[PDB]
């Protein structure tokens, strides 16, 4: 994972039951950014047409 | 207690009782009984305690 | 960065969390104060001391 | 359209009209042109066209020739989906006996032709011959005769002897039967055949074929000899990838099926031996069984696996049939799901729903508004501006969305605010927004939650959105009228900071001129949220006809709770906010706006309240840290001397004087004290602060501690779990249930050792294990109790009764645990409530009791209404709306067309999930007062118990009871009744063992029959050597004196023979077995002395669903059966003898009461009808016969909110007679009367109730009859419907006993219209199907 | 007798196990298939096989006496076989 | 994953299921018993036929919609035409009566 | 739009029939074609079916009484 700086605070009800506030910095930053690869198929079959 | 609750007194009447409980219905007979119980058990093939 | 709930450490009592904040503060301070001995170009001889 | 649906048998010439062709080849297709062949079972000229508009050979391939059979192959060019619809048929070469008909376990065939089932398999299977109507030459019809006794019968018999074999046997048996004949006989014999068993047996096959007569049938049908086959496309062969084909099970069993009936056909015509025809008639019965219903006789039928074939029976049945799964639990379309946030910026009837989302749920909508525009001229056009999401689009889609509610639903929908609709806001991402106040409704969080989103279509469905499921319609609970969208943790944390004083802090000791000056003075920094100051509130109170008076004055109050007084309506008062604030309270104020000012005000309250809470909250700035949690600084003294003392106990113990099981207890309750000792030291040392000051002085307050702030305003978190946090964590268990004597002395903040790690990880897997358990048996019940309810509806205005419960509170021996109030809220009255003077009507009648009359009820300190009651209901079919009450969601008296059956299920089912299978001494001060109490002045001139059913209450000042304690018998109570009393006065004391034997009057005693040696033994005490005669029972005493009976009949000192006083009757009091007779023999005694001595539920879930299932206590307690005088005769008979020979009456009842019980009746004594003889759990069936129908409810609620109030549950007693009027809902018949109804019979007591109540209008009398009492479970089995009924029980016992009875279906139940697929007609479409009835009457 | 011995515990626990069954059950020689004939029979009343020791009753009476009616023969049959290929052998 | 109209299944014509295949949500019996809880009769009878396997109920309905008509011709579900079949094929005679 | 619809179960008297109601004068307004008898504010006919209804200006006599009249006509 990432090292991030936490403050333990309400702040206006957008962490309210579980729910997690963060920084824009944190997006500038590709920290969480993650890469997925994958793989599509095409196949060409002899129909009987 | 088991002795004299015992329906059987000679070991063939044990054998078709046990051919019987296994597969009953079917015509016993001595040699095939002590077969079946030989192999059951005590044969290397059918029977392996590791 | 990231702004968590107080509320859900009481209830679950898992506070190995505030014990981590605490000692992730700590070892943060100690880098942030070799970052500025390293910044203000010092030699080895107090870097190693520190 | 179709009104009912009608069952019946199927006869050979209806399957043949139902069948376009016959099928007689296995083929199934070509293997080169997969084109179907001529005969088989995928076959074109039979079953339809493969392709819309063609023939097969391809001559005809334009619609133009809609209509005709081509001659090159008979293929008639008609739609393909024709091939969905239409059937086929094989002609049996054999008949064939329907496995449904002959192997269900009455086995309608052997009832039909009173045979034994063996007896029929055997004819069937080819194993011996029968007689069909052997005529007069000695037979016996249906006489079974082996092979060789056939044969040798046969011989000296030129008749035709008239025997077979097989299935055309028992085809011949049913058809030559007749029905009316035999219904003749049945008659004829019941006249003279009062015998039991024979009548009871005549009757029932009367019953029988009269019931097969009226159907329409005729039994013949029984046996197969067509059988239909199903059309191709609900049995496909469709092609895969790669050349592969899928195939259902049921073309193999069709397959089998024509393979034998052709080989049997071309063997019959070989003339082969008949050992070859018997075994093939043998296969094709085999084989058409597997095809009905495979593995129901034989082991099985297996494919290319080893896996069973699947059988069209196994298309209907079982939990994936039709008759289940698809029809009310199908995928839907314009729908889908995503992930849940906040959203805290949202209004209560407002969600956010992502854009990319919504474009994709309304994509009709937005084709349909821009075409109407003029920005797309085509429909196609409108595709691509979409598809390439145009600026255009937005804005159009901005305009779809206006107005249009979309219902939200979250996984276990557990009652019906599960589901409920919002206007959508469109935002950007991917994930819901949910307002919060609404999260408790969905028990709902947000760390990974789902939530599905469905979009309703029409303008009833939108309708029905905005005006029944809108979220700011719902703020009430239904199961209790509490509200439901109260604050939660931040908003209770951040309201409780607000209004919160301190002792000296910024601008104390102010005067502001409102609220507005606080709040500009906070905001300034000139002054502090907690600053006790004085302000100028202004409050407006209705203390008129709705006037809303104002009222200014100068409040003391802090500067936080004069800002929050900002947000407040009108009409509430000051006080509320003029406190701390915690939880609770926030739910309180919002009860009272609710109450006072409407629906509104509530609902704008509520948001305010919550924007409100989070902006203070986030300026508080709390936070959690590791000094918060502060160890007490005596912990580890309290420890030391802890175990010190089992370290004492312990080696005290191992010189063997004290036992180890004792032992065990010592250290468990040393450990128990040393924890509550911690706890307590941490919570004094937490709760608390000292702050410095006004003048300079020490002040203690209460503390702003983080952790105890969390805990005291409810935010979040309790003191059990701050004690593992501060103090210890506590004892443990054990796997065996079992506690384990030393505990975990260390906590959280501190750390556990490996092996309080260990020890702790048994209860969390234990805990994680359960949980799945609980669930699954919630919905057990909750499924159970709407297959009961489902259909009870609310049908009617006023039924005009007069009876009802009688609602006192609940007293429980000591304090009261349920006011009257939470009672009486809501119902309607039965009768006039007098004033506690009886000067005049209170409440008249037919008044719902809400908030204001409850007020004067307790003004007037009443505390028993008559209130009516669901379960006492007049009307027919349905439930009036004043027997119910109110709605409790809603707030008003309830609606015609509402499904009480299914919300009451609802209500006691979805708080099961939170349920967990776990002398006298006045407390308080009042006027003792008695009731059934019979006694005589003692020696002292105290109060001697004389009743079985004695009863103290401490009567309060006003009047009204505040105890209620049972007052055993044999005991003396010191003071009386009108007698006051105070604390620990304990009124009475009474021997904890030995039932005391009093007499009444002062007199010699004569041991009459009490023979020493004889019926008694002398054991006059051993050591003091007091007399001890001691009575023997039977076996005990001597066989002479055993039918001697012991008695001690009391005897004037004239030598006469004393009668009890006040009656005529001598006074004897004769002594059963064991009786301690200390007293001397012929010794005379004081009055009521003690002639002689005698010697001495589960919980949770489990408990609910077996009170409703009526299950019968093991040790059941047996009552009084009659009023009369009790005695006894033939003993040791095994059971003992009772007897009550009624005053008058006649019938005494004798009883055989088990020897090794304990009974409570004195030989001689009387009793009531429902009195105690034995003693232990009470049956509920008893109580329902002895005691009146209102006797078992009032048991049945009380017995089951037991439960729930322990547990913190809190949920209306509506609910529960609901169902309890649907658990005694038939009736046995007692008197036939002038009815048409015989005795012994079990009928529906609403169809009893009116055809009586008709004929008492005619010149007749009525029938009478005793109700009966049945489970959730029997209740529910009995549904007049095969359709509702085959969706919940077994399909196939439900479908053969309708087929047989030609019963026929009329669609007016909830869970038939779901099925069939029409308006259900409880709610909006309970006046559709109102006009239906009218027309249909019509 | 034996069937009814056997139907004795089934109520009184209301549930049985596959051991204590195969024992009580008749001696009467079974072809497995007669064995499972006689498991559902009893199944008509109702019962839990559970190869261990351990849910609601909704059995009509009329199958129970007719279950009932049909164990009893089980105890007097001698050879009942519903299997076409011993039938055949036979 | 949203859908509002799709591929269906070939014996039970009901909207397909997952996102691969782009199906839709399942509506079971805790469902529709809450809203019967309700009164919303209009609501379950959409979502039963028109939304779910009424073959030319769910056609006309989109037609309905891109006309700015938003009524609906219910009909009877295909799973109580496959259900009657289905009893027939056996030897029981299942009939709807006339009004 | 409109959070509730206290007032005009007030009027009518029963939620479902209030429901109906509603939902025959939106229909009578949105595909029959004609013109609310109270100013449109960019509602949508269901809302202002409901806001008519409030208002004492539709049930189910007058909407009855009204079709009679144009039946007649
Ligand atoms: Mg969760
Ligand atoms: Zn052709
Ligand atoms: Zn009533």
């Amino acid at each position: 994972g990432q090292n991030m700086r936490v403050a333990f605070m309400p702040w206006n009800g957008y962490n309210f039951e579980d729910s997690i506030l963060v920084s824009e910095r944190v997006v500038q930053e590709d920290r969480f950014t993650t890469i997925h690869i994958q793989e599509l198929a095409c196949v060409s079959r002899d129909t009987k047409l | 207690e088991t002795l004299r609750v015992d329906p059987t007194n000679d070991r063939l009447s044990a054998l078709v009782e046990i051919y019987r409980m296994m597969r009953p219905g079917e015509p016993p007979t001595r040699e095939a009984a002590e077969s079946l119980f030989e192999n059951l058990f005590f044969s290397e093939d059918r029977y392996d305690l590791s | 960065d990231i702004v968590l709930n107080p509320l859900g450490v009481p209830s679950r009592m898992n506070i190995g969390q505030i014990l981590e904040t605490h000692l992730g503060m700590a070892a943060k301070g100690i880098g942030d104060k070799i970052n500025a001995m390293l910044k203000q170009q010092q030699e080895v001889a107090k870097l190693r001391e520190f | 359209e179709f009104d009912a649906i009608k069952i019946a048998l199927a006869s050979p010439d209806m399957i043949r009209s139902w069948s376009f062709g016959e099928v007689k080849k296995p083929e199934t297709i070509n293997y080169r042109t997969f084109k179907p062949e001529r005969d088989g079972l995928f076959c074109a000229r039979i079953f339809g066209p493969v392709k819309d508009y063609e023939c097969l050979c391809g001559k005809y391939k334009r619609l133009k020739h809609r209509g005709v059979i081509c001659e090159k192959c008979g293929v008639e060019v008609t739609q393909t989906k024709v091939r969905r619809e239409r059937m086929g048929h094989i002609e049996l070469a054999s008949p064939t006996a329907h496995i449904w008909f002959l192997k269900s376990l009455p086995s309608r065939i052997g009832l039909l032709l009173d045979m034994p089932l063996r007896d029929i398999e055997r004819v069937l299977y080819f194993e011996s011959y029968v007689v069909i109507e052997g005529g007069m030459t000695n037979l016996e019809r249906q006489q079974i005769l082996t092979e060789e006794q056939y044969l040798d019968a046969l011989e000296e018999f030129g008749d035709e002897f008239d025997a077979k074999m097989g299935a055309e046997a028992i085809q011949a048996l049913l058809k030559s039967m007749d029905l009316e004949q035999e219904c003749e006989q049945l008659r004829e014999e019941l006249n003279e055949t009062n015998s039991e068993t024979k009548r009871k047996k005549l009757t029932k096959r009367i019953k029988l074929l009269e019931a097969f007569v009226q159907s329409g049938n005729k039994p013949e049908w029984m046996i197969l000899t067509v059988l239909p086959v199903l059309p191709p496309d609900l049995r496909p062969l469709v092609p895969l990838d790669g050349g592969r084909f899928a195939t259902s099970d049921l073309n193999d069993l069709y397959r089998r099926v024509i393979n034998r009936n052709n080989r049997l056909k071309r063997l019959l015509d070989l003339a082969a031996p008949d050992i070859i025809v018997r075994n093939e008639k043998r296969m094709l019965q085999e084989a058409v069984d597997a095809l009905l219903d495979n593995g129901r006789r034989g082991r099985a039928i297996t494919g290319s696996n080893k896996r069973p074939l699947k059988s069209l029976a196994d298309m209907i049945k079982g939990k994936q049939g039709r008759f289940r799964q698809n029809l009310l639990g199908k995928r839907v379309d314009y729908s889908g799901r995503s992930v849940i946030t906040v959203g805290p910026y949202l209004r209560l009837h407002q969600c956010g729903l992502p854009k990319k989302m919504a474009l994709e749920l309304f994509k009709p909508f937005i084709y349909g508004k821009l075409e109407l525009r003029g920005l797309a001229t085509t429909i196609k056009a409108a595709k691509k501006m979409v598809e390439r999401e145009e600026a255009v689009v937005w804005d159009i889609l901005d305009e779809v969305i206006r107005e249009h509610p979309v219902l939200l639903n979250r996984a276990p929908t557990l009652h019906r605010l599960g589901i409920q609709a919002f206007e959508p806001v469109l935002i950007e991402g991917k994930a819901i927004q949910l307002h919060p106040l609404v999260c408790a409704a969905y028990n709902a969080d947000f760390d990974g939650d789902q939530m599905a989103v469905h979009v309703p279509l029409t303008l009833e469905a939108q309708l029905e959105a905005r005006a029944l499921m809108m979220s700011t319609n719902n703020i009430l609970s239904p199961a209790n009228g509490e509200p439901i969208i109260v604050p939660s943790q931040d908003v209770v944390l951040g309201l409780y900071y607000m209004t919160r004083d301190c002792v000296n802090a910024k601008g104390e000791g102010m005067v502001l001129t409102g609220p507005k000056e606080a709040e500009r003075l906070y905001r300034s920094g000139l002054a502090s949220l907690h600053a006790r100051v004085k302000v100028r509130i202004t409050e407006y109170e209705k203390d008129a006809n709705g006037e809303l008076v104002a009222k200014t004055s100068l409040k003391d109050t802090t500067v936080g709770r004069a800002i929050l007084w900002m947000i407040v309506p009108k009409g509430l008062p000051y006080s509320i906010v003029n406190q701390a604030l915690g939880k609770k309270a926030i739910s309180k104020m919002l009860n009272t706006c609710y109450r006072i000012l409407g629906l509104k005000p509530t609902v704008i309250f509520a948001d305010q309240i919550m924007y409100t809470g989070f902006a203070y909250a986030a300026r508080s700035g709390a936070s959690v840290g590791i000094d918060d949690m502060v160890i007490p600084e005596k912990k580890h003294e309290i420890i030391s001397e802890a175990e010190a003392e089992v370290a004492e106990i312990q080696e005290q113990f191992q010189s063997g004087l004290v036992t180890a099981g004792e032992r065990y207890n010592k250290v468990i309750d040393i450990w128990a004290a040393a924890n509550d000792r911690v706890s307590k030291a941490m919570m004094d040392n937490l709760q608390t602060e000292t702050v410095i000051n006004r003048d300079g002085q020490e002040e203690k307050q209460v503390s702003f501690n983080s952790i105890y702030m969390m805990a005291d305003s409810g935010a979040r978190g309790s003191a059990a779990q701050i004690r593992q946090l501060a103090g210890m964590r506590g004892l443990m268990a054990k796997p065996d249930g079992s506690i384990i004597e030393t505990p975990i002395t260390a906590n959280f903040r501190e750390g556990l050792n490996v092996l309080q790690y260990f020890i702790s990880t048994h209860g969390a897997r234990k805990g994680l294990a359960d949980t799945a358990l609980k669930t699954a048996n919630s919905g057990y019940l909750t499924r159970r109790l709407v297959d009961v309810a489902q259909d009870l509806v609310v049908t009617e205005d006023d039924c005009g009764t007069h009876e009802g419960i009688m609602m006192t509170p609940v007293i429980e021996g000591g304090d009261v645990k349920e006011p009257l109030r939470d009672r009486v809220l809501g119902r309607v009255t039965a009768e006039d409530v007098l004033k506690p003077g009886t000067a005049d009507i209170l409440v008249p009648r037919n008044t719902l009791l809400h908030e204001q009359w409850c007020d004067l009820l307790e003004e007037n300190s009443v505390d028993a209404v008559k209130v009516r009651s669901v379960v006492s209901c007049d009307t027919d079919f349905g439930v009036c709306a004043h027997c119910y009450g109110r709605d409790l969601a809603r707030g008003h008296i309830i609606n015609k067309g509402e499904a009480i059956g299914v919300i009451a299920a609802q209500s006691i089912g979805e708080p099961g999930t939170q349920l967990t299978m776990r002398s006298i001494q006045v407390k308080n001060k009042g006027s003792i007062k008695l009731s059934n109490v019979k006694s005589v002045v003692n020696s002292s001139g105290k109060l001697v118990i004389t009743s079985r059913n004695t009863e103290l209450k401490l009567i309060d000042e006003f009047g009204r009871t505040k105890e209620s304690y049972k007052v055993p018998y044999g005991a003396v109570l010191a003071k009386g009744d009108g007698e006051q009393v105070a604390g620990g006065e304990t009124v009475a004391n009474w021997d904890p063992h030995t039932m005391p034997v009093i007499t009444e009057v002062s007199g010699f005693v004569r041991f009459t029959d009490m023979i020493d040696g004889q019926t008694i033994t002398r054991q006059t005490d051993e050591l003091t050597g007091l007399s001890s005669l001691v009575v023997l029972d039977s076996a005990e005493r001597t066989a002479g004196g055993k039918d001697l009976r012991p008695a001690l009949k009391i005897v004037d000192a004239q030598g006469n023979d004393v009668l009890i006083p006040g009656t005529d009757m001598p006074a004897q009091y004769f002594l059963p077995g064991k009786a301690i007779v200390q007293l001397e023999d012929g010794v005379q005694i004081s009055s009521g002395d003690t002639l002689a001595r005698i010697p001495q539920i589960t919980g949770g879930l489990p408990r609910v669903a077996d009170l409703f299932e009526a299950r019968r206590p093991k040790e059941p307690a047996i009552l009084a059966e009659i009023s009369g005088i009790v005695s006894f005769g033939k003993e040791t008979k095994g059971k003992r003898r009772l007897v009550i020979t009624p005053v008058d009456g006649s019938d005494p009842y004798e009883e055989m009461i088990p020897k090794w019980r304990q009974l409570n009746v004195f030989e001689g004594e009387r009793v009531e009808r429902g009195d105690v003889i034995s003693d232990g759990p009470e049956a509920p069936h008893d109580i329902l016969r002895l005691r009146g129908v209102h006797a078992v409810t009032r048991y049945i609620v009380n017995e089951v909110q037991d439960v729930y109030r322990l547990q913190g549950v809190k949920i209306n007693d509506k609910h529960i007679e609901v169902i309890v009027r649907q658990m005694l809902r038939k009736a046995t018949i007692v008197n036939a009367g002038s009815s048409d109804f015989l005795e012994g019979e079990q009928v529906e007591y609403s169809r009893v109730k009116i055809a009586n109540r008709e004929l008492e209008a005619n010149g007749k009398v009525g029938a009478t009859y005793s109700r009966d009492l049945l489970g959730i479970t029997k209740a529910s089995l009995a549904t007049e419907s095969f359709i509702s009924a085959a969706s919940f029980q077994e399909t196939t016992r439900v479908l053969t006993e309708a087929a047989v009875a030609g019963k026929r279906d009329e669609l007016r139940g909830l869970k038939e219209n779901v099925i069939v697929g029409r308006l259900i007609p409880a709610g909006t479409g309970y006046a559709y199907h109102q006009d239906r009835m009218r027309r249909r009457a019509a | 007798s034996q069937l009814k011995l056997l139907v004795t515990r089934g109520k009184e626990q209301g549930y049985l196990t596959y051991a204590e069954v195969n024992d009580h059950l008749p001696e009467d020689i079974v072809d497995s298939d007669q064995i499972e004939d006689i498991i559902q029979m009893i199944n008509d009343m109702g019962i839990q096989v559970m190869e261990e020791a351990p849910a609601e009753n909704t059995a009509d009476e009329d199958a129970a006496e007719a279950a009932a009616q049909v164990l009893s023969s089980v105890e007097s049959e001698i050879g009942r076989t519903t299997d076409p290929v011993r039938m055949y052998m036979r | 994953h949203a859908r509002s109209t799709g591929s269906y299944s070939l014996v039970t014509q009901q909207p397909l299921g997952g996102k691969a295949q782009f199906g839709g949500q399942r509506f079971g019996e805790m469902e529709v018993w809450a809203l019967e809880a309700y009164g919303a009769a209009y609501t379950l009878q959409e979502m039963l036929t028109v939304k779910s396997d009424d073959v030319n109920g769910r056609t006309k309905m989109y037609k309905n919609i891109v006309d700015g008509n938003h009524q609906m011709e219910p009909g009877m579900p295909e799973s109580f035409n496959v259900l009657l079949k289905e009893i027939r094929s056996l030897g029981i005679n299942i009939e709807l009566e006339d009004e | 739009a409109r959070v509730t619809v206290q007032d005009a179960v007030e009027k009518i008297g029963n939620r479902f029939d209030l429901v109906l109601v509603a939902a025959r004068r939106a229909r009578q307004m949105q595909v029959g074609g004609k013109d609310p008898l109270v100013p449109e504010e960019n509602d949508k006919t269901t809302v202002i079916a409901l806001r008519e209804i409030e208002e004492g200006l539709i049930n189910n006599q007058i909407l009855d009484v009204r079709e009679r009249q144009e039946q007649q006509e």
